[PDB]
């Protein structure tokens, strides 16, 4: 099948509305993803604490829950334990943290919004492939 | 067509280069010309590498193999490795790409138009292979030019400007190196040193004051060297154990170079002094040591005693004793215990990773460093996926430790099947059956049948 | 073992036989060196034994 | 002089010593024939058909003389399961010491042969050297075989004058030795039609016999008798050997693949019935249409017999055992005492699980209970961290219906493990492991030795074939190439490769 | 891990995890001792898996190269019960190290000391034996700071 | 151990067995895993979740969370085998 709309169509806030992403905009965020953060979360998993992943799974049951375009780039910006609790941004790449973590001075609001796209819309791509590990490579 | 063909020299166009033996002017054309080629490749690469370089990324991350040894000399680098500035790389590169016009024209000079034979109409610089008096002195003023060369790394690192010392108090810097060691127990100490784990030869340099110091010593002794080949001939012990002939010559080179080239390998493997991580990236046992330090911490975090901590087998999952007793990063990091970078210096005693630092005392700045070298460890593919082999196609990378070490470890083997066949062939040329068996005088038909 | 010793020579034993048996297989060599003709010549090997 | 790969050529133009040494050959191998069957007979067990037949003790040459007659023994048992009571001479015993015997004659025959080679039947008359007609030899030999193939046919399967052949069912539950009548038609090239055995048998031979009449009376062309070498025994040599590995590579397939000739209680299934269902989904069928009648699982089950239930497990199929693993089928898993009836699988709330089955590929297979749609519901975890599908967390329990475990309802999870177990290999079944100290490793039953054996001998002897073929038509060369071949093989020479009246 | 005469090898893990030591008096001085007992834990653990992927908290539950001994339906594989059954067990040993040097200077003290032990059971596989190690000691009291967090 | 009926709540189940537990399994309750486990684990044998409730030093946002993931928790006889591997049981993923 096509990239449809039906799967480039992504929830946006925690309300529930959602978002279609452009073909521009999931292509640049798959690019952004790879480069900035596919180090540590190739294949939606956690290289570094894999207890938490990027599965949808995890992000839902995050607190706040991160399932979503503005909750991810706000995570981005605003990096936070998963009972969101603690600050990490001294050990989580954002753009607030960009001197020590050099990948994200040049991410704008628009990249970090393709890369949140990426993210929502790598799980409709396999049904259990991102964040799913060695198991189903 | 004479001197350029198989029928007046024996000699076939795949080696025909063979045909530059015995041709000194044309066979000056020819090095001349190639270290033309070296310098053109060193000022189009480095070029290269600036205007493909993005500063976002460091150099690492980004395939980039020259601009590193530029870094740790200490041009356009800041506090922590940070390449502030690429303009001095810039100008090395039009610097060495500008001088490669003038060599090339000079090879090209020597090869085509240049005096075919240097020993009539130059007869300072015309010389026979047979001659050892004459090759010696040869020998003896690029001794001395490699003594010069040496010196300059010297001044470089004391008076201008100074190198890039990664183990500098605070983080790592560029600094004059004020005070190199000049005691001959620790430069040749080095040199005596077994190349075997924990010990490494002259790959373990930890500190650039002895990098330094035996520069002066390599300098002086070179230079002494030089002088003395200029002024001597080489004595009757060695007038009767070599072959005095280009080939054996060439051969002689060959496998010192192959020598060079495995100890380059291993100096981009294992060393992190000379080649610093923050501008080559972790060594494979950096990167595990790394991983085994993450998950320390993380497990720390989570309310994990990590020194009574057991693992499946008995043995401790985060913090073991190495065979020789010191406190160790556990799992199969243990093989790594060597590990020695200015990230995890800070957390080691006299017995090992202090305890008490481990527990209390972990930086964020060494849970960044260490989840930065666990993601780019020196794994990847020929198609530069990172990772282990069984990952999947996201990550683009394999680090320049693992491009370099490969390389110089393929050119070194490469280069001792180049000596063993020229120093053969040099020794079956001069003897004289270097073309077959002579059917008249056959040396086995002579020979008593054995049994 | 990394230690660093020079040669991994730890005790000073060790150095007695490292530096005396080439010194009699140096003497049984010089033996048959004095005995060659050892003036220069022009050729890639000597000929002369 | 003669290499010791050549020692056995100088009977090559001596056929009086030929005929000596093929007589020796076949005295040797009947001497084997009797010699295995008496073995056999010494290490049988006949006493338990159903669930120790003849294929799982390893009997390899027995079932072929049980195959076309020679069910019966003198000790009063017959390989049918039946007593016998006045037992013929034609038993195992009997063919075991009659190929002995022949064995013998056929040695002393190549005694005579050895010694007394110089017959003037060897003699060309014209000649005088020796030599052999081969062409009209071929003749009489093939009027021989077409003979003795109507005749078997005709008399011996048929059973007008002869006992018939091994004729079973579909499911190997009723077989015996009985006549077949030839099945003219196309219903005769049913490879699982034995009818079709007659029908050859008896055509074929009597073409075979007026071929016969065809190559005694009628010599060969001679275009055909330069080419092929017929005045060479090595061409009759390479052909022979090219027709003996092709009917190898015809058994070794009907073996492998099973049909009217191989039937599976003389050699076990085969693995096909295994890998499609065949004796599970026959069973499945009985049970329903006994429950279509009113019967319960119990009832339903107990109607199964313990022989179908048998072929209806893994350790029967001949694709798991190994090339090392030497010895009877009993010597693996053991011999077969009983049925412990079909397990259900009853979870937790009731739903029936069925254990995943093992493929015979894998060595070890992991024991998944798969649902009735077959989404995984239980499995017995390697990793029992974070489990969800452990039989513990969903609940089953097993329920036992036929066999000697009948009306048995274990429900702790322990118990239902093992029989998962058990499951994973299809019918589950009790055996003796200490008769033979039997080890725990799967064997190959005779049906999977045979075609072993016959394939590889096939390769080598399409090897032999390609041997002695080049030899026979590079006969002239043998030694080496003269100097006639450096003028022919020059590029351009002749506008013809190899005559030269050309150019 | 240590061998015998004989050349059998017994590994143990020498340990006084979860010790609960006794002081033998109200201050500690030269002949002051502190003993007692402590408990040993397995010295492989649920996640160890043997050469046939067997382990406590994971591996196979059965000799799975032997598919013919698991066809049997009347015992099965009950034999190997033993070794396939790996089982986690904490074992006992007590330990009395005796004072001969204290210091008040810095809270540091010395001696030695005499411990009893059981050693590696491999899962219960094996029979445990004693190990009866000797040795110094060293250790150092200081008062509680608040963020150790025992 | 070829049997451990205690299985399905180690982290596969609805309900999560306290005592014997890895850490991951509190990530499926929401606003749990990196705080209030560690202290779960940290004092981790109770006799049940009362004496959890009691004895965990919660703070009060904790007890909150706790009250609302009260049904899914429980606390039965602590297995050795699987407390030692509590905090890191070699599942990454
Ligand atoms: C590093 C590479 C290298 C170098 C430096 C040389 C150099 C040389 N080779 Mg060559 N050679 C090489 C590789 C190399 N070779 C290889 C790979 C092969 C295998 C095919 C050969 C095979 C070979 C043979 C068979 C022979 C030589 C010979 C020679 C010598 C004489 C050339 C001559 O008169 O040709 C004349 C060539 C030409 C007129 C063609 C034009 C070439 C132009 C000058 C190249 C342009 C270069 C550059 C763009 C100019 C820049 C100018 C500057 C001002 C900016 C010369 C010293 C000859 C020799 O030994 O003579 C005694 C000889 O017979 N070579
Ligand atoms: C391996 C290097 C090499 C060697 C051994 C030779 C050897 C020779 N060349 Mg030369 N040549 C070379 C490279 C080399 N060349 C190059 C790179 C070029 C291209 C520019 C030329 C171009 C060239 C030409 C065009 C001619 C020769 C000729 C000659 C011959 C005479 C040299 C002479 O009179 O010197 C005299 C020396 C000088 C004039 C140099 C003076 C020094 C100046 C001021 C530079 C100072 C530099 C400074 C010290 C460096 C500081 C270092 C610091 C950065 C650390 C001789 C056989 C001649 C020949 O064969 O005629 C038939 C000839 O006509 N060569
Ligand atoms: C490019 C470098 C170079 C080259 C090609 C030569 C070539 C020569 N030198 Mg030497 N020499 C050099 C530099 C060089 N020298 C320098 C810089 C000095 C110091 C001043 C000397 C001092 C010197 C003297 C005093 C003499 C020579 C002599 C000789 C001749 C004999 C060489 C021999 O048999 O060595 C034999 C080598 C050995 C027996 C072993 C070397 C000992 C070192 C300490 C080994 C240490 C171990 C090492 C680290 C192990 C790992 C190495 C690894 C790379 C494989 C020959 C013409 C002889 C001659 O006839 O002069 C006129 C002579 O007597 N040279
Ligand atoms: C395709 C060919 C090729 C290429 C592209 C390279 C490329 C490289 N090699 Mg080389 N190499 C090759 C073939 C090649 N190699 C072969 C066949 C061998 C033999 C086996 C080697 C053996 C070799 C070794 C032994 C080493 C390299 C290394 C290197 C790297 C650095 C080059 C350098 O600076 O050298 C050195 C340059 C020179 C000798 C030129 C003169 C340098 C002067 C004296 C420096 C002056 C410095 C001073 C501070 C300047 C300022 C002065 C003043 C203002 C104060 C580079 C990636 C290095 C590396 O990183 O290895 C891991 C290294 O150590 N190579
Ligand atoms: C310092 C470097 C050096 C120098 C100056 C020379 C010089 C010479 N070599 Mg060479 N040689 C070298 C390194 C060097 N060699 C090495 C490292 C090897 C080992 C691989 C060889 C192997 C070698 C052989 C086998 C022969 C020579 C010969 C010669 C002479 C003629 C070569 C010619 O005209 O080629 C012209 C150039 C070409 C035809 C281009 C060929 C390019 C090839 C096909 C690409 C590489 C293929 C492959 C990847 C190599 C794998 C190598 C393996 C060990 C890993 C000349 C004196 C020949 C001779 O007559 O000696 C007296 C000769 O027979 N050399
Ligand atoms: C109406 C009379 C009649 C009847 C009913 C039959 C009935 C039969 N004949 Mg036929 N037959 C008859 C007359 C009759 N024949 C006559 C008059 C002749 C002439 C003498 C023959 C000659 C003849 C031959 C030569 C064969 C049969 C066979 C058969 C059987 C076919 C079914 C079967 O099991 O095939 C199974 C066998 C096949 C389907 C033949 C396979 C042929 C392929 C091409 C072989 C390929 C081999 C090759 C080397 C492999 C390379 C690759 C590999 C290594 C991977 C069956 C019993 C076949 C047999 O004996 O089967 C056991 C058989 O081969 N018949
Ligand atoms: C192709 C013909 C054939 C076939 C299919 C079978 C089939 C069978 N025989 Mg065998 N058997 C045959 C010929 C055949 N036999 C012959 C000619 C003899 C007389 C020697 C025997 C004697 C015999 C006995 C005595 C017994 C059997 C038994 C069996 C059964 C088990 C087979 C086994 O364990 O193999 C195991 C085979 C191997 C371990 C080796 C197979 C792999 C290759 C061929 C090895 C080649 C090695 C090579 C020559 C190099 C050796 C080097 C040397 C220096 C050591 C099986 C039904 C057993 C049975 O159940 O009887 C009731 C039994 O006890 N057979
Ligand atoms: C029935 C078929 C048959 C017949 C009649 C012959 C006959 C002959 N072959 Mg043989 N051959 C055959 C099949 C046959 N071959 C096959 C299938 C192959 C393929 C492997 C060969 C390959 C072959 C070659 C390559 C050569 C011969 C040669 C010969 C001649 C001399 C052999 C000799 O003296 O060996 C003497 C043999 C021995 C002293 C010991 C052999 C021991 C063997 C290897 C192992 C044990 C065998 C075992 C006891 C019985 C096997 C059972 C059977 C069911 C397979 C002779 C005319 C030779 C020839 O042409 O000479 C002019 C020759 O060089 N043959
Ligand atoms: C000034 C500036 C600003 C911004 C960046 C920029 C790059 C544009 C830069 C410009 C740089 C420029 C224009 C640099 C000029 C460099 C030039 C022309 C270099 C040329 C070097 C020549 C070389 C090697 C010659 C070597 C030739 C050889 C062995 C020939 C070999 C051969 C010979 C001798 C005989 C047989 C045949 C064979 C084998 C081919
Ligand atoms: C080595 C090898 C390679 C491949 C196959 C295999 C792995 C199986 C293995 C074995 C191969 C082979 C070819 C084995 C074959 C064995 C053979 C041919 C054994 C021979 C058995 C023959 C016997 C007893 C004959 C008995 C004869 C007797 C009393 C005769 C006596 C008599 C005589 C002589 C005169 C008349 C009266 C009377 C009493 C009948
Ligand atoms: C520069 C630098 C950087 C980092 C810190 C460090 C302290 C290492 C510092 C100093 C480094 C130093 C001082 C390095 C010096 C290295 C030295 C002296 C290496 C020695 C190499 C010598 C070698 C192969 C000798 C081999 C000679 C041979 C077979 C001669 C020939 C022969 C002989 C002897 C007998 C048999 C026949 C044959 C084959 C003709």
């Amino acid at each position: 099948t096509d990239l449809d709309e039906n799967t480039r169509t992504v929830p946006l806030d925690s309300s529930g509305t959602t978002v279609i992403l452009t073909p521009e905009q999931v292509k640049r965020g798959k690019r952004l993803f790879n480069s900035s953060c596919g180090n540590c979360h190739v294949g939606g998993i956690t290289k570094t604490n894999p207890n938490l992943g990027l599965e949808p799974d995890a992000l839902s049951l995050a607190t706040p829950a991160r399932d979503n375009i503005d909750a991810l780039v706000d995570y981005m910006k605003n990096p936070t334990t998963y009972d969101g609790l603690e600050s990490i941004a001294e050990l989580h790449p954002s753009v607030k943290s960009a001197d020590i973590f050099p990948k994200m001075r040049s991410l704008s609001d628009e990249d970090l919004f393709a890369i949140g796209g990426h993210i929502l819309l790598q799980p409709k791509l396999s049904s259990e492939k991102w964040g799913g590990g060695k198991i189903y490579y | 067509v004479a001197g350029r063909d198989i029928e007046s020299t024996g000699f076939a166009w795949w080696s025909g280069n063979s045909r530059l033996i015995n041709v000194s002017g044309k066979l000056l054309g020819a090095h001349v010309a190639h270290a033309g080629l070296m310098v053109f490749w060193c000022g189009a690469m480095t070029l290269f590498e600036v205007a493909h370089y993005i500063p976002e990324k460091p150099l690492y991350e980004q395939g980039l193999i020259l601009l590193p040894h530029l870094a740790v000399l200490g041009w356009g680098v800041g506090p922590g490795g940070e390449i502030i500035d690429i303009y001095p790389y810039f100008v090395v590169g039009v610097l060495h790409l500008i001088s490669s016009a003038v060599l090339g024209f000079g090879g090209v000079y020597h090869s085509l138009i240049g005096p075919d034979t240097l020993e009539e109409s130059f007869p300072a610089f015309g010389y026979d292979w047979r001659d050892k008096n004459k090759i010696t002195t040869i020998l003896g003023i690029h001794l001395i030019v490699l003594g010069i060369g040496a010196f300059l790394l010297v001044i470089k690192a004391m008076y201008v400007g100074g190198i890039y010392d990664t183990w500098a108090p605070g983080g790592g810097d560029v600094r004059i190196i004020d005070s190199p060691t000049l005691n001959p127990g620790v430069i040749f100490g080095y040199v005596l040193k077994s190349p075997w784990g924990g010990d490494g030869w002259i790959v373990s340099v930890n500190n650039m004051e002895d990098l330094v110091g035996g520069h002066i010593w390599i300098g002086i002794i070179c230079i002494v060297g030089g002088f003395w080949h200029i002024f001597t001939k080489p004595f009757a012990w060695a007038r009767r154990a070599y072959v005095w002939s280009g080939e054996a010559y060439l051969s002689y080179s060959l496998v010192a170079v192959s020598l060079m080239g495995f100890i380059a390998s291993q100096y981009s493997w294992y060393n992190n002094t000379a080649y610093p991580s923050e501008f080559y990236g972790p060594t494979g046992p950096e990167a595990s040591q790394s991983q085994a330090f993450t998950f320390l911490v993380r497990d720390q975090r989570l309310g994990a005693n990590v020194s009574s901590a057991q693992g499946p087998t008995g043995l401790g999952k985060y913090l073991m004793r190495s065979p020789s007793g010191e406190i160790i990063l556990g799992g199969e990091t243990q093989r790594f215990w060597d590990l020695r970078a200015p990230w995890i210096e800070p957390l080691r005693g006299p017995n090992g990773l202090d305890l008490n630092k481990i527990k209390n005392d972990i930086q964020p700045w060494q849970e960044r460093r260490a989840a930065e070298y666990m993601t780019h460890a020196p794994l990847g593919s020929l198609n530069s996926v990172g990772g282990v082999a069984t990952e999947i196609n996201s990550v683009n990378y394999v680090s320049p430790r693992s491009w370099l070490t490969c390389a110089h470890f393929f050119l070194g083997f490469a280069f001792y099947i180049g000596h063993l066949w020229h120093a053969g062939r040099a020794r079956a040329a001069a003897a004289g059956f270097e073309k077959g068996i002579n059917r008249e005088n056959e040396p086995t038909l002579s020979l008593r049948p054995i049994d | 073992e990394g230690t660093g010793e020079a040669l991994g020579i730890d005790d000073t034993r060790l150095i007695v036989p490292v530096i005396l048996i080439p010194v009699i297989t140096f003497i049984l060599y010089a033996g048959f060196a004095s005995e060659q003709d050892n003036e220069d010549f022009f050729d890639t090997y000597d000929q002369r034994r | 002089g003669l290499p010791w790969y050549r020692v056995h050529t100088v009977v090559l133009n001596d056929p009086g010593r030929l005929i000596a040494v093929h007589l020796m050959h076949t005295a040797l191998v009947a001497g084997w024939a009797g010699s295995m069957a008496l073995y056999e007979l010494a290490v049988f067990d006949p006493s338990d058909p159903v669930l120790n037949p003849m294929w799982r003790q390893g009997m390899f040459v027995m079932p072929f003389m049980a195959r076309i007659g020679v069910t019966d023994s003198w000790g009063g048992w017959s390989v049918t399961g039946e007593s016998v009571a006045n037992p013929g001479f034609w038993s195992f015993e009997g063919v075991a010491l009659a190929h002995i015997g022949l064995s013998g004659l056929l040695f002393l025959a190549a005694v005579w042969h050895w010694v007394y080679w110089d017959l003037e039947l060897f003699r060309d008359p014209r000649t005088g050297n020796p030599a052999l007609d081969l062409p009209k030899i071929f003749g009489i030999h093939l009027l021989l075989s077409g003979v003795l193939c109507f005749g078997f046919g005709a008399f011996h399967v048929t059973g007008a004058w002869g006992p018939g052949i091994w004729v079973s069912d579909a499911y190997g539950i009723t077989g015996k030795v009985q006549p077949v009548a030839p099945a003219w038609g196309a219903e005769g090239f049913n490879p699982f039609n034995p009818s079709g055995v007659a029908s050859h048998h008896i055509a074929a031979g009597i073409l075979g016999f007026l071929a016969g009449i065809f190559h005694i009376a009628v010599r060969p062309p001679q275009r055909l008798y330069r080419a092929l070498r017929m005045g060479n025994i090595e061409t009759v040599l390479s052909s022979s050997i090219a027709a003996v590995f092709w009917s190898a590579f015809i058994t070794t397939g009907t073996m492998w693949y099973g049909s009217a000739t191989t039937p599976i209680e003389l050699f076990g299934p085969t693995r096909y019935q295994w890998d499609s269902g065949y004796f599970q989904q026959e069973i499945e069928r009985r049970v329903e249409n006994s429950l279509n009648e009113g019967l319960n699982l119990s009832e339903a089950w107990s109607r199964i017999p313990d022989k179908l239930a048998f072929y209806d497990y893994i350790g029967n199929n001949p694709a798991k055992g190994g090339l090392f693993r030497a010895g009877p089928m009993n010597k693996g898993d053991g011999i077969a005492e009983a049925w412990l009836g079909h397990p259900i699988f009853q979870d937790k709330e009731g739903k029936e699980l069925t254990v995943r089955r093992m493929p015979a590929f894998f060595e070890t297979f992991p024991v998944i209970l798969v649902d009735k749609d077959g989404i995984i519901r239980a499995d017995i975890p390697f990793r029992r961290a974070e489990s969800k599908y452990s039989i513990e967390q969903v609940g089953v329990t097993v329920s036992f219906y036929g066999g000697k475990l009948n009306g048995q309802v274990f429900k702790d999870a322990p118990t239902v493990k093992k029989y998962a177990r058990k499951a994973q290999l299809g019918e589950v079944l009790e055996f003796d492991r200490t008769t033979l100290e039997s080890d725990g490793v799967f064997r190959s039953s005779p049906r999977g030795w045979y075609t072993f054996g016959h394939a590889n001998f096939a390769l080598l002897f399409f090897l032999g074939h390609l041997w002695h073929g080049s030899r026979t038509l590079f006969r002239d060369v043998f030694s080496g190439i003269g100097a006639e071949v450096t003028e022919q093989v020059e590029f351009g020479a002749f506008q013809k490769l190899g005559d030269r009246s050309t150019k | 891990t240590v061998q015998l005469p004989g050349g059998e090898r017994v590994p143990f893990l020498f340990t006084i995890k979860e010790l609960e030591g006794k002081f033998s008096s109200s201050q500690v001085s030269a002949g002051t001792e502190l003993g007692g007992n402590f408990k040993t834990p397995s010295y492989r653990t649920g996640l160890f898996l043997d050469p046939k992927g067997r382990g406590g908290t994971t591996g196979y539950d059965m000799a799975v190269a032997l598919p013919g001994l698991e066809a049997d339906g009347g015992e099965g594989q009950d034999e190997l019960f033993a070794e396939t059954n790996k089982v986690f067990q904490v074992t006992d040993g007590s330990i009395e190290m005796a004072f001969n040097r204290v210091d008040g200077t810095n809270g540091e003290f010395s001696g030695v000391f005499v411990s009893e032990q059981l050693s590696d059971t491999d899962m219960g596989s094996k029979a445990p034996k004693k190990v009866l190690l000797k040795g110094i000691v060293f250790g150092k009291i200081e008062e509680q700071t608040g963020d150790e967090d025992y | 151990n070829v049997e451990y009926p205690n299985v399905p709540y180690l982290g596969g189940s609805d309900i999560i067995d306290v005592n014997n537990a890895n850490v991951r399994v509190y990530t499926r309750l929401p606003g749990m895993y990196p705080a209030i486990a560690k202290k779960i684990i940290k004092r981790a044998p109770y006799k049940d979740i009362n004496e959890m409730l009691e004895k965990g030093d919660f703070t009060a946002a904790e007890k909150d969370i706790l009250d609302k993931y009260l049904p899914n928790l429980t606390a039965l006889e602590p297995a050795p085998e699987y407390v030692i591997d509590n905090i890191n049981n070699g599942l990454y993923r």
